[PDB]
């Protein structure tokens, strides 16, 4: 997972 | 005054990006629409990071409406980093042409976060207060220029044969079931709002007293503070992995609980199917803890379940059962  | 439909593309439920065009002639970019940031950047020809040569790079020279701002851009997400130069140009988001829009031109995107990313740049959708100096968030330029029917944008999300959708100026009721429940945004920076509590069979596992959460399309999971997410991973059935992580037994969904987010007196359950991502045999938790703690981030895991509407006009977040 990516966390903008 | 107009409305715009941005088809969102879904990569492995972790990235949602739509197409956008920058300058004249229009140059095409995919951009993740991120409600957890306020800067719009795209790779540009000044960037020689691997992430830049393997993605589409804007060429301001090829664009006549491009206007150099000169002011640097540098953004740190929780996952990723970009440095850029600020400029102006025409962004076409669908059928809404957003004239004289501040857009970051990436200069360096160190690390591999964007490198193996499906999309080129990010289009922040948070409040102006989160936007870099000199930079005006895209939806903000839209509202000031009154190019949106209403100062609202809505997000729907997920998979196969498939059609996620970002709508600007409007809400598409065909993307949700039931009624939209409006949660007031407490702190205008993030799409932050209060979550009354997190329950597992009426029992609060986390978020006791209330906690602050932000609706963030650019966050893939459901992030919460360490301790709380721990108590959730154990309350569900998860285990910690053997090369770091938390795993869920895929055959065990039926026996696992529903994690209900209470938001404004209304219940937002996340079934074991929603909070569990399967990789054909291997299921992991869609719950991610934050190295530190404090704010809960409701990512595409929650968003996939709940059609979210971000109302700038009234500083509301409308939540409804995704179709």
């Amino acid at each position: 997972p990516f966390c903008x | 005054g107009e409305v715009a439909s941005v088809p969102l593309t879904n990569y492995l439920d972790s990235q949602y990006f739509g197409k956008i065009y920058l300058g004249t002639p229009p140059q095409e970019f995919t951009v993740l629409f991120d409600t957890g940031s306020s800067d719009f950047w795209v790779p540009s020809i000044y960037c020689k990071s691997n992430a830049c040569k393997n993605h589409q790079r804007f060429d301001p020279r090829k664009s006549s409406t491009f206007q150099n701002l000169g002011k640097p851009l540098s953004i740190h997400y929780g996952t990723g980093s970009m440095q850029g130069i600020l400029g102006y140009d025409t962004v076409t988001v669908s059928n809404i042409v957003d004239i004289q829009q501040t857009v970051g031109l990436s200069t360096q995107e160190p690390g591999d976060v964007f490198t193996y990313a499906e999309f080129d740049g990010i289009l922040g959708m948070a409040y102006p207060s989160l936007a870099s100096e000199y930079s005006i968030p895209v939806f903000d330029n839209m509202m000031n220029r009154h190019l949106v029917a209403q100062d609202l944008f809505s997000v729907y999300m997920d998979r196969n044969g498939q059609e996620s959708m970002l709508t600007l100026g409007a809400i598409d009721p065909s993307y949700y079931t039931g009624s939209l429940h409006w949660v007031p945004v407490t702190v205008q920076q993030y799409w932050q709002f209060t979550v009354d509590s997190v329950t597992i069979s009426g029992v609060v596992v986390a978020c006791e007293g209330g906690c602050q959460a932000i609706l963030d399309t650019g966050t893939s999971k459901l992030v919460g503070p360490s301790s709380d997410i721990l108590n959730i991973q154990q309350a569900i059935g998860a285990t910690q992995n053997q090369y770091g992580e938390f795993d869920i037994d895929c055959d065990n969904l039926s026996y696992m609980p529903t994690v209900v987010f209470e938001i404004n007196g209304k219940m937002y359950p996340l079934t074991p199917s929603a909070y569990t991502s399967q990789d054909q045999g291997f299921c992991t938790s869609g719950f991610q803890s934050e190295n530190h703690s404090q704010k809960w981030i409701l990512g595409d895991v929650f968003i996939r379940e709940y059609y979210s509407v971000f109302d700038r006009a009234n500083n509301l977040v409308g939540l409804a059962k995704a179709i």
